[PDB]
Order: C-alpha cells, then sequence, then structure tokens
C-alpha cells in the first residue's frame, strides 16, 4: 500500500519495521517564480505561506489603492471650493482662457 | 579574548564567526554542537510487576474454632468457615461431622520472572542540559563538555567557555514517568500506598527483593461448596498486565524536537531547540597581528548559479590581489547566507571559488577575504528537489525571504498611494491658502 505524510522545514522522521530511522527535510520548491512576473510572484508566495500573502500583502495593497479615493476627494474639494466663487463682482474682467469654462 | 555569540542548538550544524580585534588580523572560529543531553532529576517511588497469588495449605480444626489473625503480607485476606467436612484421597479428615471450621488465607508476591519484566515509577524534576562542543579557532581544534546554565566554566584546555542560559525551557518528560525494559512513558501513576485494583501500580515495593510489599488486588474468599479440600477465591485482573495492554506509544516515538530517549540514566539526547549563548576567551597566542597576515589590495565578488536550499546550492569566485602569500580567512557577514570554507591560501594574483547556503531568493551578502569586504549581488532560483536528507543551515527572515522584484513592486504601489495622498493634501492646503492670499 501507500501512505502520505507532510514534512516541513523542521523535518520528519519515519521508522519502518526493524530498520533504522530516516530523516527528511522540505525545501521551498514552490511553483512559480520569485523573480518573474507579478502573477508568478504571487503563485510562488501563495504556496509558501498562503495566509501571509493574501492578508498582509495583497489585501492591504488593495486597501492601499482605495485610499487614493480620498485623494480625489481632496481634489474635488479644492475644485469646488475654488469654483464656488462664481459671481459677486460687478464691473470687472476675467481671463479669456477661462471665460469659456467659467460660464458653464 | 572575549567573544559573545549566540549559537543555535542544532547538533551537527557548524556555526562560523569572525573575531575582529582592533589591532590584530581577523581570526576564524567555528562552534559546533556535537552532542547534547537533557537529564532530569529522578526519584524512584516503587516497582510494579505482575503479582503472584499464593494460596497456602489451608488450616483445619476438627472439633473447635479458629480466628483470623493480622499479617504484614501484601493484600492479606483471611476467612473462617464453619460447618465443614473436607475430604482427601484417603477419605474424611475430621471426626466431627459438623463444627469443623476451616481457615482460608491469600496474599500476593512478586512473580519469579519479575526480575526482567517490571516497571519503575519515577518522579522527574528540573532538567539540566549538557552539550559537547567542537571549537576550532585558527589552526587548533578543541573538544569540551559544558553545562548550559550561564555560570559553570565549561571545560576548556587553554580556553574558557561559558554557555547559557538556554533561550527556552523544554523537557519531554512529564512530572511522572515509568520505565519498562528500556522504554519510557509519560504516565500518571498512583502514589506509594494509593493502590487501586485492576490498574497500574496495584502492587508496590521499593525493590524486587524488598520484604515489605503493599498491594490491593480485591481478593474475595468464598465458602467451599465441594467436599474435597479447596480454597475458592476470586480476584481482579493484574493492573500491570492491563497497562501493558494499554501502555500506548513510548516516549522514543513521541518526543518533540527530535529527541532520542535513553535510559540509565533517563535522558533526552540530540534535541534541536532554542539558542545557546556562548562566551569564549581566546588565548592571545592564537592571534597574529596585521603586520604578519597578508594585506590584499582589492577584491571582487562574482556569484554563479545559486538556489535557496538546505545544502550548499550557491557558488561564487573572489578575484583579489595580495602583496604576498599567506593563509587568510573568509567569512560571510549575513545571517541568511553561510560559507562552506573558512580559510584559504592567497597569492599575488588569483581567484578562489567559494560555496554557500542561503534561504533568501536574493544573494546580497558581504564576504571578507583577509578582512577586506566585497559585495555579492545575484538572485537565486527556487530549488527543484522537494525533499533532502539535510537540515537547513540558516534561518528564514521575513526581510530576506521576499525577492527584490517583489519588494520593488510593493514599494512602487505603496509609494504611489502615498504620493497620491500627499499630492491631494498639498493641493488642498495650497488651493485653500490661495483664498487667504486673494482676500
Amino acid at each position: 500500500t501507500s501512505r502520505n505524510f507532510s514534512v516541513g522545514r523542521e523535518g520528519l522522521e519515519y521508522v519502518w519495521g526493524n530498520h533504522e530511522p530516516v530523516r527528511v527535510w522540505a525545501q521551498e520548491s514552490a511553483p512559480g517564480d520569485p523573480h518573474g512576473w507579478p502573477h508568478e510572484i504571487i503563485i510562488h508566495y501563495y504556496h509558501r505561506h498562503p495566509v501571509y500573502t493574501v492578508i498582509v500583502l495583497c489585501g492591504v495593497a488593495l486597501a492601499i489603492l482605495v485610499g487614493t479615493a480620498s485623494s480625489a476627494a481632496c481634489i474635488a474639494k479644492a475644485r469646488r471650493d475654488c469654483l464656488t466663487p462664481y459671481a459677486l463682482a460687478p464691473n470687472a474682467t476675467v481671463p479669456t482662457a477661462l471665460a469659456v469654462l467659467c460660464c458653464i | 579574548f572575549e567573544h559573545a555569540t549566540t549559537v543555535p542548538n542544532v547538533p551537527g550544524i557548524p556555526y562560523k564567526a569572525l573575531v575582529e580585534r582592533a589591532g590584530y588580523a581577523p581570526l576564524n572560529l567555528e562552534i559546533t554542537v556535537v552532542s547534547s543531553e537533557l537529564t532530569p532529576s529522578t526519584n524512584k517511588e516503587y516497582v510494579t510487576c505482575k503479582f503472584h497469588t499464593v494460596i497456602p495449605s489451608p488450616q483445619v480444626k476438627c472439633c473447635g474454632s479458629l480466628e483470623c489473625k493480622a499479617s504484614s503480607k501484601a493484600d492479606y485476606t483471611c476467612r473462617v468457615f464453619g460447618g465443614v467436612y473436607p475430604f482427601m484421597w484417603g477419605g474424611a479428615q475430621c471426626f466431627c461431622d459438623s463444627e469443623n471450621t476451616q481457615l482460608s488465607e491469600a496474599y500476593v508476591e512478586f512473580a519469579p520472572d519479575c526480575t526482567i519484566d517490571h516497571a519503575v515509577a519515577l518522579k522527574v524534576h528540573t532538567a539540566a542540559l549538557k552539550v559537547g562542543l567542537r571549537i576550532v579557532y585558527g589552526n587548533t581544534t578543541a573538544h569540551l563538555d559544558t553545562f548550559v546554565n550561564g555560570v559553570t566554566p565549561g571545560s576548556s584546555r587553554d580556553l574558557k567557555v561559558i554557555a547559557g542560559p538556554i533561550s527556552a525551557a523544554f523537557s519531554p518528560f512529564d512530572h511522572k514517568v515509568v520505565i519498562r525494559k528500556g522504554l519510557v512513558y509519560n504516565y500518571d501513576f498512583p502514589e506509594y500506598g494509593a493502590m487501586k485494583p485492576g490498574a497500574f501500580g496495584d502492587i508496590q515495593a521499593s525493590s524486587l527483593d524488598a520484604t515489605d510489599i503493599v498491594a490491593r488486588t480485591d481478593i474475595r474468599l468464598l465458602k467451599p461448596s465441594v467436599k474435597n479440600i479447596h480454597v475458592p477465591y476470586t480476584q481482579a485482573v493484574s493492573g500491570y498486565e492491563m497497562w501493558k495492554n494499554n501502555s500506548g506509544r513510548p516516549l522514543q516515538e513521541t518526543a518533540p524536537f527530535g529527541c532520542k530517549i535513553e535510559v540509565e540514566p533517563l535522558r533526552a539526547s540530540n534535541c534541536a531547540y532554542g539558542h545557546i549563548p556562548i562566551s569564549i576567551d581566546i588565548p592571545d597566542a592564537a592571534f597574529v597581528r596585521s603586520s604578519e597576515s597578508p594585506t590584499i589590495l582589492e577584491v571582487s565578488c562574482t556569484v554563479a548559479d545559486c538556489i535557496y536550499s538546505a545544502d550548499f546550492g550557491g557558488s561564487l569566485t573572489l578575484q583579489y590581489k595580495a602583496d604576498r602569500e599567506g593563509h587568510c580567512p573568509v567569512h560571510s557577514h549575513s545571517t541568511t547566507a553561510v560559507l562552506k570554507e573558512a580559510t584559504t591560501h592567497v597569492t599575488a594574483v588569483g581567484s578562489i571559488t567559494l560555496h554557500f547556503s542561503t534561504s533568501s531568493p536574493q544573494a546580497n551578502f558581504i564576504v571578507s577575504l583577509c578582512g577586506k569586504k566585497s559585495t555579492c549581488n545575484a538572485e537565486c532560483k527556487p530549488p527543484a528537489d522537494h525533499i533532502i536528507g539535510e537540515p537547513h543551515k540558516v534561518d528564514q527572515e521575513f526581510q530576506a525571504a521576499v525577492s527584490k522584484t517583489s519588494w520593488n513592486w510593493l514599494l512602487a504601489l505603496f509609494g504611489g498611494a502615498s504620493s497620491l495622498i500627499v499630492v491631494g493634501l498639498i493641493v488642498l492646503v495650497c488651493s485653500s491658502m490661495l483664498i487667504n492670499t486673494r482676500r
């Protein structure tokens, strides 16, 4: 018959019958490439510590990109706060380059 | 002189360091743990084995009475039975047809073969670690045994070593262990005198030849129902036999950290756990001044193919120029990459190829030749072999476990987000203070 066993970096030992014990250790031979492409990098690190890469690498990088939305809000605030002064000065002049977009 | 370094407690894995005195040539030293023993303090509670029930020759009183006495024998039971009329092959054995009391006795001893098949109950206390170390500094190798506590000066001919305290407290033994024929078990056994029928420790003595035995085997003496002389009794099973059927697996198969369990004395050998601080005082006759060691003028590091593996999966060549010949040492100054050699012969011009082991996808360590540093830069591919028969020679650090390409991608994304937020904040402040300036 056959039997499956898990071995990690610390190692495993098996004794079969009256034989001497045998020790084996596992290496970081995961599929993918650490030096290749982002999809190859992620495949490699998802087999070496799947929990770490999804959570403290890829989840935060996603939440990091959402934080750029707050940056656009500041632009939108600095856009409307500067464009809310619209008409309060009679007998004045405006730049020609901006007179086409100020009306709308 | 003094050198304080921490060594991982892994037998057979050399630890290399460089002692750099401010006026002398760098000196190589290699500290390797050859063997370790973790022996606790033990105290015997009792011995146990299979008991032997002895039924003596019964006592018979023909036209009188008998009374039960007291004895010191283990699990001593006694009963008087009247209205008896026993027979043997010759016929009747009394001259009264009734009122012919009989005395039944029972106790237990140690079986004839308990001198081999027996178990010893032991209580264990604070376990103390001792290691055998091989230390090579320069041209001399030294072997010594030291206690890892932090005070005892480990044996050192023309040297001095102090190891300890161990960074973790570990013992494979629970407070109570039993030993039977060389096998060790973590078993909660009853105290001396607290015997229970049908369980381990139901017969207890200090020694096998001891004359005071305590037992509790639940002996019941029954009234004889037949006419021939007979002592009927019933009893519980042997607790020792029940335990031998339910002993479980020994400590030689369940001990953590790859400990080998041995008896006489009880000890765990060659365990791999924790880190050992060592302080060594090098003799001053082992140091040579820089005026005698070769002084190379330049050195460059070229890295060949490398993999992060448990073996020496990397290679590199050093190109140097020394002003004369000599026997300089080599050393890698990273915690994630270790060299195979420690010293080398250098000449006026030449090259030396060195092999290393790393756990990092990128090989950006610093190598010294004659004490002169050069930087090695390359990237190591993942190994092809999944399983090997060696332990890993270096540890895995989060910083040197992420590739430089992945660090560049992550830093680019995080920095892009930070720069976007900074641009937004600067635009907010600038286009708000424009309101202050305009009016």
